[PDB]
RNA sequence: GCCUGGCGGCCGUAGCGCGGUGGUCCCACCUGACCCCAUGCCGAACUCAGAAGUGAAACGCCGUAGCGCCGAUGGUAGUGUGGGGUCUCCCCAUGCGAGAGUAGGGAACUGCCAGGC
RNA sequence: CCGACUUACCAACCCGAUGCAAACUGCGAAUACCGGAGAAUGUUAUCACGGGAGACACACGGCGGGUGCUAACGUCCGUCGUGAAGAGGGAAACAACCCAGACCGCCAGCUAAGGUCCCAAAGUCAUGGUUAAGUGGGAAACGAUGUGGGAAGGCCCAGAC
RNA sequence: UCCUCCUAAAGAGUAACGGAGGAGCACGAAGGUUGGCUAAUCCUGGUCGGACAUCAGGAGGUUAGUGCAAUGGCAUAAGCC
RNA sequence: GCUCAACGGAUAAAAGGUACUCCGGGGAUAACAGGCUGAUACCGCCCAAGAGUUCAUAUCGACGGCGGUGUUUGGCACCU
């Protein structure tokens, strides 16, 4: 029969690299569709709505692991 | 025989075959059918070695299969072009590695096993060798 | 400080983009071309980039 | 278990109060007793405390984990609160309900001047 | 008796080991868990000779390095997939 | 100094199992419930008022490696660059170098405040 | 009969051992990518705006793959190199392979790949071996007292084959 | 035409008449907030309950669930009242 | 107010035949033949359960395996 379908998207993941100085908001880690790869806890709570983690605050990126579950946190430190 | 009562996915991808084999050592039995050289060991291929090594040792003893046909090869029919889909699955194959042991027998004398394990070697494509139980 | 001569020995024809990048932060020009260029650890990786091309005196 | 029902209650709010840089004065209930802990937003060091088992507090009051004890050491937290100079600060239940003990102290330390 | 003469491993890693190899020597480990490990290579043959026979992994040995007598033990055997000879073997201090 | 409670740090060298241990200091079960309040019935739970009783359960502490967990050294697999046999896969120089196993470690450590001895 | 075997054939669970997976992951590289700092080098190579384009039929080779038959000078992608649009030397002849990027002239020298008996420029070079088929100078499974090297193993001067 | 996975080479992207599946809606609650709660499965005693209806106890730990494909999520639950 | 679903949507509005044909092009693309490849085809060999009365190999040889030729049906679309 028939099975070539497929969708799109055209960024995944993370644009913020630890290193990057990302002031206001910019999307940390857009497109990762989902909270759970990514939390945001340095600058309050990002993730809006489809859990685009966002800077809240002019700083550095800062990616850690916290927490009893072993899970990935994006935070931002200022400079 | 030897094809997988259910498979997750119908076809898969030609891949490649790997650097070494997984699986070196004489475990179950105390005389193996080790592989030497690369290549895929068809189902059919695989029972007419077991039916040769079965009826050299006249059923007696006991013979393990290492290996198992998991991967579907599929082959387009004749006289029809190139595309218009993948074509249909027709037999089944294990890939095999250098070092693979294929075969396994207990319970016989050596010089047996090694006479059965000539005559399924001889149907095998991919060269082979004798192997003994190590203990490490 | 001490200086070292690094001199090409082959070509940069059908190099990778990152090897005739290396030979241009070197300042290899020709296939004979011999530069002095102060010893450093990042000289020094450069050579270690392309050294199948560069002669180094020490 | 009933302690670990209570923190997973009390988790939400800690984790929301924790992100937002609050000052929490926290509470914990018993059958016998009432305390009270005003605590800093990095979550590692007590500024103020008021417990109904600290002798000054217990010597006043007819029965330790009271609704009266539970606004006595409510008062007490508050008033060492405003003596330390400290102020609006977020309440935190700890799993319990906003009643009884739990509201009366949050009820005298509104009325003792901590403002939430 | 089970005496294996054994020298001391100059350089470690992939290129070295598979230099020995080519050489017709092979690498070897003694660790005892009471001090650092100590990196030798041994005689291929002569060791594969002691693997031949049978009670190589029964009893205590004995590897000589620079004159000092070891007692040790063979934990595991590393061998060649496809071919009689062997890669490496890691000795426990008995 | 010891024990207990609260809030953390760190998140299996932190837990589970087995055995022992503690009591109107503290905490748990516990007494009662019209009343502050609640059960799609349930004073189970949530609450409130607390004369007695026991720590039995829970919880805390200690011991035990049985299981989880961490885990070298050495080797192997892979691979960047250059070179070479190649029919479909490898080898050499050099740089990086696992995973699984092995020896072994491991019955957490620590900060602030409050209470009793 | 409130049943004293659970079968000399098997479809489930668990335990111990053994593999396999593009659409499996309790692990996990090398590289690549993003950001920061520093030196040296590069005719600011970089970015923005404006004037003028062409091009949107690609090819082969290496690596990583889908498809095909792990077929095709096949087809479709990623990536690099070359040709396209690059002569010169080599591979006999040879777009794409190797070496190397031609401003012009020289009856000057040194080298790369590749070679040095004659065609045809340069070793009938030196030392140590191996092969006897013209292997070199096409081809697998498999077969054979071809012939070198190495580590061991039986029988044997109480007489081994 | 749109969505999900793989191909796809651990950033993004990436083709084929490649391998698999879905969408052209639904919901005034299935949205918001506050308060509360925790599954699948297995072993047992009892009304047609029988192997699976409902209780009670134990084991287990998310093997469930998500309005609907697949992927990534989710206990502080985004799952249930 | 769009299955403008050929979903960046030619128009409110549209199906076919041509062997009677015609033009502008293409070896960018098919038919014949050549080329590359050899799945298929044809030929050969390896193992030897067998049958051949006993006996594998006088003759044939299952289950399987490895090649050769260009040689059928094909694949590709390199030449025209």
């Amino acid at each position: 029969g028939g099975s070539t379908r497929n969708g799109r998207d055209s960024e995944a993941k993370r644009l913020g690299v630890k290193r990057f100085g990302g002031e206001s908001v910019l999307a940390g880690s857009i497109i990762v569709r989902q909270r759970g790869t990514k939390f945001h806890a340095g600058a309050n709570v990002g993730c809006g709505r489809d859990h685009t983690l966002f800077a809240k605050a002019d700083g550095k990126v800062k990616f850690e692991v916290k927490g009893p579950k072993n899970r990935k946190f994006i935070s931002i430190e200022a400079e | 025989m030897l094809q997988p009562k259910r498979t997750k996915f119908r076809k898969m991808h030609k891949g490649r075959n790997r650097g070494l084999a997984q699986g070196t050592d004489v475990s179950f039995g105390s005389f193996g059918l080790k592989a030497v050289g690369r290549g895929r060991l068809t189902a059919r291929q695989i029972e007419a070695a077991r039916r040769a090594m079965t009826r050299a040792v006249k059923r007696q003893g006991k013979i393990w299969i290492r290996v198992f046909p998991d991967k579907p090869i599929t082959e387009k029919p004749l006289a029809v072009r190139m595309g218009k889909g993948k074509g249909n699955v027709e037999y089944w194959v294990a890939l095999i590695q250098p070092g693979k042991v294929l075969y396994e027998m207990d319970g016989v004398p050596e010089e047996l096993a090694r006479e059965a394990f000539k005559l399924a070697a001889a149907k095998l494509p991919i060269k082979t060798t004798f192997v003994t139980k190590t203990v490490m | 400080a001490k200086t070292i001569k690094i001199t090409q020995t082959r070509s940069a024809i059908g190099r990778l983009p990152k090897h005739k990048a290396t030979l241009l932060g070197l300042g290899l020009r020709r296939i004979g071309h011999t530069v002095e260029r102060e010893d450093t650890p990042a000289i020094r990786g450069m050579i270690n980039a392309v050294s199948f091309m560069v002669k180094v005196e020490e | 278990d009933k302690k670990s029902a209570r923190i997973r209650r009390a988790t939400r709010a800690r984790r929301k109060l924790q992100e937002l840089g609050a000052t929490r004065l926290v509470v914990h209930r018993t059958p016998r007793h009432i305390y009270a802990q005003v605590i800093a937003p990095n979550g590692s060091e007590v500024l103020v405390a008021a417990s109904t088992v600290e002798k000054a507090i217990a010597e006043q009051l007819k029965y330790t984990g009271n609704k009266d004890a539970a606004a006595a050491v409510g008062k007490a937290v508050a008033e060492r609160a405003l003596e330390k100079g400290i102020k609006d600060v977020s309440f935190d239940r700890s799993g319990f309900q906003y009643h009884g003990r739990v509201q009366a102290l949050a009820d005298a330390a509104r009325e003792a001047g901590l403002q939430f | 008796m089970f005496t294996i003469n054994a020298e001391v491993r100059k350089e470690q890693g992939k290129g070295a080991s598979r230099r020995l190899r080519a050489a017709n020597k092979f690498p070897a480990i003694i660790y005892g868990g009471k001090e650092a490990p100590l990196a030798i290579e041994l005689d291929h043959d002569k060791v594969m000779n002691m693997q031949a026979k049978a009670e190589f992994y029964s009893e205590v040995l004995t590897i000589v390095v620079d004159g000092k007598e070891i007692k040790v033990k063979a934990q595991d055997v590393q061998r060649h997939p496809y071919k009689p000879k062997l890669q490496h073997i890691d000795f426990v201090r008995a």
